[PDB]
């Protein structure tokens, strides 16, 4: 019931391995807090958030021409293959140069479309050097249909360097369709997927390569097959400080992706709230400065964009779409109540349901309870729209 | 056997092969229907006379099997003999003019001398059982009732029916690549060894074929791989029209004159191409391979293109297979590996030993 204990204790409510700051940094903050130099504590937190925000993610995607590299990249960026900023087939093979594609909302997340080694004249090791293998956080081999010698030569070379890579078998929807059409009397969708997966595992084993993470998926049906488990695996392999930016960049493909995003953002709000310093007044009896109000509007706009319920995403789905969810209406003025009155009402709802999250007589500033409330509101909005999509 | 493995694989994938077989009949559906309606205009059985000594038979249509550039091949039944056959029916070009078909007949049935029972019991070359004509109509000349746009010659070739031709097998694998287990992939090893032994058989008899292509290479119901189109067989070193070699299967050296010398190196080249397709589905050097995804469009080796042998887009293949393909595909025809000699190389001995060990 002392404050440093309450601070650190919040993170222990979260799934292990699923925190946004390391134990080391957390211990550092707990310590500065017990000191009592509020500037020092504020700085340690601000620094951790700076490190989180400024982290750049570089994701390499290699594979044969037509294997689904650009489609994969577009899928992760939540961009249509025909939309603006979409990666397109043919270009990398023509140029034989890698091409970066930034996530449209989180420009610190970058996907690199690499030319197939077959489109170049480099032997495996020379290819990996020319493509700057060591600069990527993830090196993903994209493979459609069946193994090619190129796929294995690249993987073997990485194996030799005692390094690692991910293997993604795309177009499994086409495999399942062809099994169902060509062999209906023996067709079993689950059995087909397992058969292909085991061919992947065993193919690596037979080439003396340590079994890599293997994902069977379809760029045309992202909420199914192994796309969500690929996302889980990728986040879990990252150094802790890189996880936030990648997590928030993820397409809102399932409830589970959406919810995990919420959990991450709750920890961020907790850090932001402690960086701003706790007060000795209940938020249900406070109000907001104009600066606070502007911070809140921007936080709402960010949450909405992250969860794909921003106005632009709604338009790509308008008054009829807005009407389905709650967040678009929050800052719409009425003679019925002021924005200060609406926001105090939200605090009442939030704090009545959840309490003040702290030992007695200590509170976060009102704006942070409001961020929590908006975060909950946006994630529900996200799930509501996803169901319409689905 | 060897053969037994391949027999079991075809049986396992019988439904899939059947699906792909039917799918390939869809585009030429008009041709297939017109030819069917010419040969079986009213009754399910057509009475035919042998152009040799086999006398009279009644052929019942079971189903269309395959379409070629100049023909339709049907599965038929001689109920009285309790025997099924492939029956090849020729459309009239002129690609199959009356004189060309008379010449095809003589070359086809002379080929055994170049003994029918013995060549039949040895099971390397797929020989026709008979050549027949619909009763009461002159042989070779157009068959009535004629159907618009698809004139059919009254000359029908009766053969053992293969389970599948390698072209259809490759098209089937390109649709759904059913090889997944380590055991499954022995199919590619077995076909590699079988193709080499088939070509070696030709070499041992001092004969050249020059049409050693997947649509003329047949897996029989017992799993044996056989080579068809026996009418093209020639003694090694003889001269003939170069145009008789399919252009995408012709070595560069065969594209320079209208007349060519037929050498064992010709078949060794085509052997290399067929082994490459076993592991790759498409032809090497960017050569156009109709019906196969990933194919490029190079019309022949005389058109400028990629002349280095590339394996990167193939199924992963053993180094000893790569070596053999590379030697069969030597552009220097005088240094090109021949199949009898290939069977003595460390690479072939390794291929044979690992197949025998895997099957033991
Ligand atoms: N059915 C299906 N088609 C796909 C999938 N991924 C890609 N494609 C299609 O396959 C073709 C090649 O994909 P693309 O991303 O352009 O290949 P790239 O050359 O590696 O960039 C395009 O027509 C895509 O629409 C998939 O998972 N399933
Ligand atoms: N005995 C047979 N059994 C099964 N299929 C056959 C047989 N003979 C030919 N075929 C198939 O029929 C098709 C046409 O035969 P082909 O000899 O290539 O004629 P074309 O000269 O018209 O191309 C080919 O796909 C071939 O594999
Ligand atoms: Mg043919």
């Amino acid at each position: 019931n002392d404050l440093p204990s309450s601070f650190t204790g919040y993170f222990k409510k979260f799934n292990t391995g699923r925190k946004i700051i390391s134990q080391e940094i957390l211990n550092l903050i707990e310590l500065r807090m017990r000191k009592g130099n509020i500037q020092l504590t504020n700085s340690a937190i601000s620094d951790a958030l700076k490190e989180i925000d400024s982290s750049v993610l570089n994701v390499a995607v290699t594979g044969e021409t037509g294997s689904g590299k650009s489609s994969f990249i577009n899928t992760l960026r939540g961009i249509g293959n025909e939309e603006e900023g979409a990666a397109k087939t043919g270009v990398v093979e023509v140029t034989m140069e890698r091409h970066p594609y930034k996530h449209p909302n989180i420009p610190n997340v970058v996907f690199w479309d690499l030319p197939g080694i077959g489109s170049t004249n480099f032997p495996p090791n020379t290819y990996l050097e020319k493509m700057k293998f060591y600069e990527y956080d993830f090196f993903i081999i994209i493979s459609a249909t069946r193994f090619k010698k190129n796929d294995i030569d690249i993987a073997k070379a990485i194996s030799m360097m005692k390094k690692e890579f991910y293997f993604v078998r795309t177009k499994v929807d086409s495999d399942i369709t062809n099994e169902a059409d060509g062999k209906p009397q023996t067709f079993d969708k689950e059995k087909v997927l397992q058969d292909i997966r085991l061919n992947c595992v065993n193919t690596f084993r037979e080439n003396g390569i340590a079994e890599p993470p293997i994902f069977l998926l379809s760029n045309k049906n992202v909420c199914h097959y192994d796309f969500p488990v690929l996302m889980d695996k990728l986040i879990s392999d990252l150094p802790i400080y890189k996880r936030h930016n990648f997590m928030v960049s993820l397409p809102n493909i399932t409830d589970s992706v959406i919810e995990k995003k919420r959990q991450f953002l709750k920890q961020r709000i907790w850090l932001e709230g402690f960086a701003a310093d706790l007060v000795n007044i209940i938020p249900s009896l406070t109000f907001l400065l104009d600066s606070d109000l502007e911070t809140l509007k921007k936080s709402m706009k960010f949450y909405r964009t992250v969860f794909g319920v921003d106005e632009t995403s709604l338009q790509r789905l308008v008054d009829q779409v807005e009407a389905m969810i709650k967040s678009p209406a929050v800052f719409k003025p009425t003679d019925e109540e002021t924005i200060q009155e609406r926001l105090s009402r939200y605090i009442q709802e939030f704090c009545l349901a959840n309490g003040y999250l702290l030992p007695k007589n200590s509170f976060l500033k009102e704006i942070f309870y409001l961020k929590y409330y908006f975060l909950d509101m946006v994630t529900e909005d996200a799930k509501t729209l996803l169901k319409e999509i689905c | 056997a060897g053969d037994s493995f391949m027999r079991d694989l075809l049986k396992r994938e019988e439904e899939l092969i059947g699906y792909c077989r039917e799918e390939a009949l869809k585009e030429p559906a008009a041709m297939v229907e017109a030819v069917t309606a010419t040969v079986w205009p009213q009754n399910a059985e057509t009475t035919v006379d042998s152009l040799l000594s086999q006398g009279e038979r009644k052929l019942k249509l079971v189903e269309p099997l395959r379409v070629g550039d100049r023909s339709v091949v049907f599965l038929v039944r001689d109920v009285e003999r309790l025997e099924d056959f492939a029956l090849k029916v020729f459309t009239m070009g002129a690609e199959n003019s009356r004189s060309e078909l008379e010449r095809l007949h003589e070359a086809t049935f002379a080929a055994a001398r170049l003994s029918p029972e013995e060549a039949r019991d040895r099971r390397r070359l797929l020989l026709p059982s008979d050549a027949v004509a619909v009763q009461s109509q002159p042989p070779f000349a157009q068959l009535s009732p004629g159907q618009s746009d698809y004139a059919v010659a009254n000359y029908l070739l009766l053969m053992p029916a293969a389970s599948v031709d390698l072209e259809l097998l490759f098209r089937t694998l390109d649709f759904l690549y059913v090889l997944r287990s380590t055991e499954d992939f022995l199919a590619l090893h077995i076909l590699t060894a079988q193709l080499i032994r088939l070509a070696a058989n030709l070499q041992s008899k001092g004969l050249v074929h020059g049409h050693f292509t997947p649509d003329n290479l047949f897996i029989m119901p017992d799993g044996r791989l056989m080579l068809g189109d026996v009418s093209v067989l020639r003694k090694v070193g003889t001269r003939g029209p170069a145009s008789s070699v399919p252009v995408t299967y012709a070595p560069r050296e065969f594209l320079n004159a209208s007349t060519a010398t037929f050498t064992h190196a010709l078949d060794a080249w085509q052997l290399g191409l067929s082994i490459y397709r076993v592991w790759c589905l498409f032809l090497p050097f960017g050569l156009v391979t109709p019906g196969i995804k990933g194919s490029w469009k190079r019309p022949s080796l005389r058109v400028p293109g990629t002349d280095s042998l590339a394996f990167g887009s193939c199924t992963p293949l053993p180094d000893f297979v790569q070596t053999l393909i590379g030697r069969f595909l030597n552009f220097d025809r005088r240094r090109r590996l021949l199949p009898l000699e290939a069977m003595e190389t460390p690479e072939f001995l390794q291929l044979q030993n690992e197949i025998s060990s895997s099957l033991s």
